């Protein structure tokens, strides 16, 4: 398993 | 009440001209749009909804529009490169970077993130952000003396915008905004939460991903002791854009690299050339192959931290991926190292595990392989010790090997193993 950065991210709440 | 609205009903209520009505619609948007399977975005932009939901961003009047409306195009935003270019492309990015000095707090952080979202997407609309002006007022809210009395969500979400403003290349965002950038990002570097500790050391690793000028400039802020300090945290989500950073800063200059090892990362190395995770240990023993390709003297301080029975470890037993790069940080070793280093290598148990690895398939680590086992020769050519490698060389199989190489489709593995057994095995 492999650490990554968030592109993007939705807001779910 | 707002829950499972149809587009057709969100749109009836965006064009009925009554500012609560449209609230209504655009909170139901906002709904559809935050769930998590497969939330309807290109139906919400095919019924030509971003240009209302734009306009609402400038309703100081009501802020829950302001609110919703910045919702739902953070979250249009959060898709596609296609879906993203649709919010740009209604004139978002100067509304949004507007709205960072609104006097409610969860809409400044709801304009942080959806432009975070947009210059994630790219290079382009990175530096179309920094062109309209978002640096100034991001930076503005975290200039405070203490980060600690901001909420912890906002400052993860500024944290996590700034990193992407920081992010991707071809181009590198511009010099003047990094340098604008980094003393805000060296404080949240040393911030006590494990999220706004990640996404910085994300950051600083893209910034050192590049030419050795774009390192100099995130050595010169004094980062490294910190980033060494995050290589060692229980956290592996800061971990890995640590160990990042630090293998990105040790591809620059002998002196960059040195700083690295002043600061103490080598310590570190015998867990991180052991760590459970794969990657990990790739990424440790790539970092270890930089340092193994500097001085005579960064050599010495490898060997003085006991870390070549590491590399011997990592080249007897690892993910292939990881045996290839501590190949290459053997044969880098061989390459600058003294004689007594190399010796060194010897007696440490080298030679074995690397023979067994020359019945690998990939076609380069066998000439780095061979690479390393001609310097090594070398190196005992000029103590006369030739036979007494080749004899260890035959005991553990290797010579068959060497043979076996001599009819290989390429024809760089056929000279390499051709010349070794005429020059040393005859």
């Amino acid at each position: 398993f492999e650490f990554v950065p968030n592109t993007k991210k939705q807001k779910c709440g | 009440g707002t829950v499972n609205w149809s587009v057709e009903d969100i749109v009836k209520g965006i064009n009925s001209n009554n500012l609560e009505s449209q609230l209504q619609a655009t909170q139901a948007a906002r709904k559809l749009l935050s769930r998590e399977k497969q939330p309807p975005i290109d139906n919400i932009i095919r019924a030509g909804l971003i240009p209302k939901f734009v306009s609402f961003l400038g309703k100081t009047d009501c802020s829950p529009i302001q609110f919703e409306s910045a919702w739902a195009l953070t979250n249009i935003a959060s898709g596609t490169s296609e879906q993203t270019k649709a919010v740009v492309d209604g004139g978002a990015i100067p509304a949004f970077i507007s709205l960072l000095a609104s006097p409610h707090a969860h809409i400044s952080e709801q304009a942080v993130w959806a432009l975070g979202n947009i210059a994630g997407d790219g290079s382009a609309f990175r530096d179309l952000v920094i062109k309209h002006g978002a640096i100034d007022p991001l930076l503005a809210l975290l200039a405070v003396p203490d980060l600690s009395t901001l909420a912890c969500g906002y400052l993860r979400n500024l944290t996590w915008t700034l990193s992407n403003l920081c992010r991707n290349k071809n181009p590198a965002p511009p010099l003047d905004a990094v340098e604008q950038i980094l003393p805000t990002l060296v404080r949240l570097l040393h911030h006590n939460d494990p999220e706004v500790l990640a996404d910085s050391c994300w950051a600083i690793s893209y910034l050192t991903d590049g030419p050795n000028e774009r390192i100099e400039m995130v050595v010169k802020k004094g980062v490294v002791p910190q980033l060494v300090k995050l290589l060692g945290a229980t956290e592996l989500p800061i971990v890995t854009p640590a160990l990042r950073a630090i293998g990105n800063i040790v591809t620059g200059t002998d002196e960059q690299t040195q700083k690295v090892i002043d600061a103490g990362a080598l310590a570190v190395f015998p867990s991180l050339l052991t760590n459970p995770k794969t990657n990990i240990q790739k990424e440790a023993t790539w970092t270890m192959s930089n340092i193994t390709a500097g001085r005579q003297d960064q050599i010495q301080q490898v060997v003085n931290h006991g870390l070549v029975p590491f590399l011997v470890g990592v080249l007897s037993k690892a993910d292939f991926k990881t045996q290839k790069e501590a190949a290459w940080a053997i044969t880098n070793y061989t390459s600058g190292g003294t004689v007594e280093q190399i010796v060194y290598l010897v007696h440490c148990g080298i030679i074995e595990p690397l023979m067994n690895l020359l019945s690998a398939k990939d076609t380069k680590i066998i000439q780095v392989i061979l690479d390393a086992i001609s310097n090594i020769f070398q190196a005992a050519e000029k103590l006369g010790e030739t036979e007494k490698l080749s004899i260890m060389i035959e005991e553990c199989g290797g010579l068959d090997k060497i043979e076996a190489l001599q009819r290989h489709e390429n024809e760089s593995v056929y000279k390499a193993s051709l010349n070794l057994i005429e020059k040393y095995f005859s």
